[PDB]
RNA sequence: AGUAGAAACAAGGAGUUUU
RNA sequence: UAAACUCCUGCUUUUGCU
């Protein structure tokens, strides 16, 4: 249910499902399943990322603080969960300051 | 000795001296008042013409509207807008037949044109009616304000970017009751001084709640706003141009996309295209029509005028032609074309502003509203006003007009030209199946038909049988203003035709001179309308070299640009001279800060400073070639190289020029009476925007060349550029790494206010 | 450029959706805007389909380019837009229709006459 | 008065003071 | 109340508030 999606889930992967619902017309949430594919889809995307920081020797460890005040970079960039500009924008930034084709 | 001009004619023929008898050299008529008598007078024709209709009322709506098509026939040659449903399928079930595959292909292309755009299609063009503020507010303004009321109103559901959702919406606003709109009235405060110990006043705007019904939205959703069509030429009387609402457009924008792509298809419609392809089309079918020129053939042409062309429409049969167009297409598309048919056909037009009275006693006057007109001692009125009303006064409702019969100006065009086409489609051979057949154009209103058949007897039993035909759908031909004759002597939207050979002589020349956008681009716009005349309206040599040799002649005077060698004066003459005598280029120097005239007619299509470049020694243009330009304020792409220069061909068409950036090319002044109005709240609130909206403008780099359409929330929407912007200056950049650390502080230092 | 003397001769003008200025590699209109778009700055092309072959070294010369001019605006780039956009209006051609004849159109044709026009540069290969 | 022509302008708009 | 002076505006002065 959507109001699983809202009870189990927390609400910001929620509201940045609702803005990504948002794009082609299923507004009030008449799929209620591709509202469900895309927001157990996105808290992978967070438990992929998240806990995981760049250090200054480079090594991969995780830290327990959780606390940026934007101090803090983590490693794994979300790209999803941006918008269609903002996923291009992203995408060609590693691809004009690397070697990297792009995709 | 006696002298008259109008007796050259004896000798010119009238075609090649027709220029004359167009007085487009003085003022154009303007409507002083209103537009309510107007309206009155537009509604009341629509409802005699059509007048036999059933006569239904509306359910949601209340609006007593009249339903007049496949009505009794005419019987008269009164015009009527009776038209014949199944005589408007019928005849363009013969567009299909004559140009196979129209209807379907041209869909396909509109089926993208729907599957691509934006939002900001329908805020370009004329100023629009809001429903908000119920006034013409311009068309970025009344759209950003309705897309906010979706936003103050619990379901927004359009925020997309896609226009489609938009159009899911103003269906799904016409649910909603309680549309809760915003009101703001303006009130003062009470500050102190601490310098002069004064205590003052300072103005400031509140804010109001306010609600509607629906039978109060409804009404304001499919409200027509009436103006009077200014500086029309041609005409003693006035019109009603009627400017669409805001939520129409955007189904009405799908509506002629569909219509342009089938004329576009067609060859006998000249209005998709400029007046240069219309003379080819024009002259292509007095060939046409020498095709079957036989041994003994007569072809007659007519010199067509469609009379009261707008009232006689009607859009109940829009409805049937985009029904029929879009045969065995998708629901959906056929669904969102039909909406605006619909709304047209329920349309409701308001009255304008009202009427001034005038007291001879007292002498005093006011003015009421137009909603008043529902309740008012009659004999307030003179005799012709008062004749006006009580014709219409069963038809007001909430100070608008009920008026589903008839469109009018300002609209929409392009489909009713596909269906006065589509009858002209019917006179080919293969379809009359006797000796009489036509072919022709249509214009908006104005057609030109040739019409042939072996006898007089035959092309008088044709020319009916043609207008017969056109009484089938409402098409009303002018007997005032037409008349026929052999070919090669025709007009058509004031097109001359002289055995072969156009003479223009349409939108002759209101202006040719100086239309001041900038000081700059006003000259590399002037120049070009000198030159693009050469080519398209068709003005000769020395008349070239005349509107050049005059256009500079009051470019100098509105500019006060003068040379230094005529010694006279104006506001500075001394300084230019130290450009003269320091300057060893004296005549190179440019012309909007008094220079020679360096353009001829060898070289409009050059710019003024990229002339004026390879002789001018290095410190003027040096001095012009400082980018900082504080009289330039770079523009966008819809705004560079863009002025609004009205034809009389249509409503308003923009035209390029090329102006090169330079110091005189600045902006000009806005007009400052919209802070006296109780409408200060929408300046002092959205001045400031754009003061720092174009801060985030900045920051992205493609935001001045590309519409930015990614996720909302502004202030978000830039932080996350930064956090990209800050990985690729972390991993590689030349500024400090700890420099960093405070790129990285700003971010959560925004997110720590709320 | 060079002028001809005037021949003489009646207008039977041809009314033809000609080209104006289309420039160099016979670029699509919005495949202009996609390597324009990459020279402004790179990361906002969202171009799906990247290139062919022949654009591959275009934008190469174009993007040293910029650098060249000055520390430069963005309307730097999109005067280069300028000079890509294929534009095709119909106009009452009598004579050659091409894009070095065709800015002129007014100076060459006329009622009783023509003029002969033969404008400098580059008389082209192909 | 005048402009004007199917309805208009002949300042609109805000403040203060005196039968 | 009737007279004068004080500030804004000249396409937004077409009309929604308290």
């Amino acid at each position: 249910m959507e109001d699983f999606v809202r009870q189990c889930f927390n609400p910001m992967i929620v509201e940045l499902a609702e803005k990504a619902m948002k794009e082609y017309g299923e507004d009030p949430k008449i799929e209620t399943n591709k509202f469900a594919a895309i927001c157990t889809h996105l808290e992978v995307c967070f438990m992929y990322s998240d806990f995981h920081f760049i250090d200054e020797r480079g090594e991969s460890t995780i830290i327990e603080s959780g606390d940026p005040n934007a101090l803090l970079k983590h490693r794994f960039e979300i790209i999803e969960g941006r918008d269609r500009t903002m996923a291009w924008t992203v995408v060609n930034s590693i691809c004009n300051t690397t070697g990297v084709e792009k995709p | 000795m006696d002298v008259n001009p109008t007796l050259l004619f004896l000798k010119v023929p009238a075609q090649n001296a027709i220029s004359t008898t167009f007085p487009y050299t003085g003022d154009p008529p303007y409507s002083h008042g209103t537009g309510t008598g107007y309206t009155m007078d537009t509604v009341n024709r629509t409802h005699q013409y059509s007048e036999k209709g059933k006569w239904t009322t509306n359910t949601e709506t209340g609006a007593p509207q009249l339903n007049p098509i496949d009505g009794p026939l005419p019987e008269d040659n009164e015009p009527s807008g009776y038209a014949q449903t199944d005589c408007v399928l019928e005849a363009m079930a013969f567009l299909e037949k004559s140009h196979p595959g129209i209807f379907e292909n041209s869909c396909l292309e509109t089926m993208e044109i729907v599957q691509q755009t934006r939002v900001d299609k329908l805020t370009q063009g004329r100023q629009t009616y809001d429903w908000t503020l119920n006034r013409n507010q311009p068309a970025a303004t009344a759209l950003a304000n309705t897309i906010e009321v979706f936003r103050s109103n619990g379901l927004t559901a359009n925020e997309s970017g896609r226009l489609i959702d938009f159009l899911k919406d103003v269906m799904e606003s016409m649910d909603k009751g309680e549309m809760e709109i915003i009101t703001h009235f303006q009130r003062k405060r009470r500050v102190r001084d601490n310098m002069t110990k004064k205590m003052v006043t300072q103005r400031t705007i509140g804010k109001k709640k306010q609600r509607l019904n629906k039978r109060s939205y409804l009404i304001r959703a499919l409200t027509l706003n009436t103006m009077t069509k200014d500086a029309e030429r041609g005409k003693l009387k006035r019109r009603a141009i009627a400017t669409p609402g805001m939520q129409i457009r955007g189904f009405v924008y799908f509506v002629e996309t569909l219509a342009r792509s089938i004329c576009e298809k067609l060859e006998q419609s000249g209005l998709p295209v400029g007046g240069n392809e219309k003379k080819a089309k024009l002259a292509n079918v007095v060939r046409k029509m020498m095709t079957n020129s036989q041994d003994t053939e007569l072809s007659f042409t007519i010199t067509g005028d469609n009379t009261k062309w707008n009232e006689n429409q009607n859009p109940r049969m829009f409805l049937a032609m985009i029904t029929y167009i879009t045969r065995n297409q998708p629901e959906w598309f056929r669904n969102v074309l039909s909406i605006a048919p619909i709304m047209f056909s329920n349309k409701m037009a308001r009255l304008g502003k009202g009427y001034m009275f005038e007291s001879k006693s007292m002498k005093l006057r006011t003015q009421i509203p137009a909603e008043m007109l529902a309740s008012i001692d009659l004999k307030y009125f003179n005799e012709s006003t008062r004749k006006k009303i009580e014709k219409i006064r069963p038809l007001l409702i909430d100070g608008t007009a009920s008026l589903s019969p008839g469109m009018m100006m300002g609209m929409f065009n392009m489909l009713s030209t596909v269906l006065g086409v589509s009858i002209l489609n019917l006179g080919q051979k293969r379809y009359t199946k006797t000796t009489y057949w036509w072919d022709g154009l249509q214009s908006s209103d104005d057609f030109a038909l040739i019409v042939n058949a072996p006898n007089h007897e035959g092309i008088q039993a044709g020319v009916d049988r043609f207008y017969r035909t056109c009484k089938l759908v409402g098409i009303n031909m002018s007997k005032k203003k037409s008349y026929i004759n052999r070919t090669g002597t025709f007009e058509f939207t004031s097109f001359f035709y002289r055995y072969g050979f156009v003479a223009n002589f349409s939108m002759e020349l209101p202006s040719f001179g100086v239309s001041g956008i900038n000081e700059s681009a006003d000259m590399s716009i002037g120049v070009t309308v000198i030159k693009n005349n050469m080519i398209n309206n068709d003005l000769g040599p020395a008349t070239a070299q005349m509107a050049l040799q005059l256009f500079i002649k009051d470019y100098r005077y509105t500019y006060r640009c003068h040379r230094g060698d005529t010694q006279i004066q104006t506001r500075r003459s001394f300084e230019l001279k130290k450009l003269w005598e320091q300057t060893r280029s004296k005549a190179g120097l440019l012309v909007s800060d008094g220079g020679p005239n360096l353009y001829n007619i060898r070289n409009l299509h050059i710019p003024e400073v990229c002339l004026k470049w390879e002789l001018m020694d290095e410190d003027y243009q040096g001095r012009l070639c400082n980018p900082l330009n504080p009289f330039v304020s770079h523009k966008e792409i819809e705004s560079v190289n863009n002025a609004v220069v009205m034809p009389a061909h249509g409503p308003a068409k923009s035209m390029e020029y090329d102006a090169v950036a330079t110091t005189h090319s600045w902006i000009p002044k806005r007009n400052r009476s919209i802070l006296n109005t109780s409408q200060r709240g929408i300046l002092e609130d959205e001045q400031m925007y754009q003061k720092c909206c174009n801060l985030f403008e900045k920051f992205f780099p493609s935001s001045s060349y590309r519409r930015p359409v990614g996720i909302s929330s502004m202030v978000e929407a830039m932080v996350s550029r930064a956090r990209i912007d800050a990985r690729i200056d972390f991993e590689s950049g030349r500024i400090k790494k700890e420099e960093f650390a405070e790129i990285m502080k700003i971010c959560s230092t925004i997110e720590e206010l709320r | 450029g060079t002028f001809g003397p005037v021949h003489f001769r009646n207008q039977v003008k041809i009314r033809r959706r000609v080209d104006i200025n289309p420039g160099h590699a016979d670029l699509s209109a919005k495949e202009a805007q996609d390597v324009i778009m990459e020279v402004v700055f790179p990361n906002e092309v969202g171009a799906r389909i990247l290139t062919s072959e022949s654009q591959l070294t275009i934008t190469k010369e174009k993007k040293e380019e910029l650098q060249d001019c000055k520390i430069a605006p963005l309307m730097v780039a999109y005067m280069l837009e300028r000079e890509l956009v294929r534009k095709t209006r119909f106009l009452p051609v009598a004579g050659g229709t091409s894009s070095v004849y065709i800015e002129v159109l007014h100076l060459t044709q006329g009622t009783c006459w023509e003029q002969m026009y033969t404008p400098g540069g580059e008389v082209r290969n192909d």
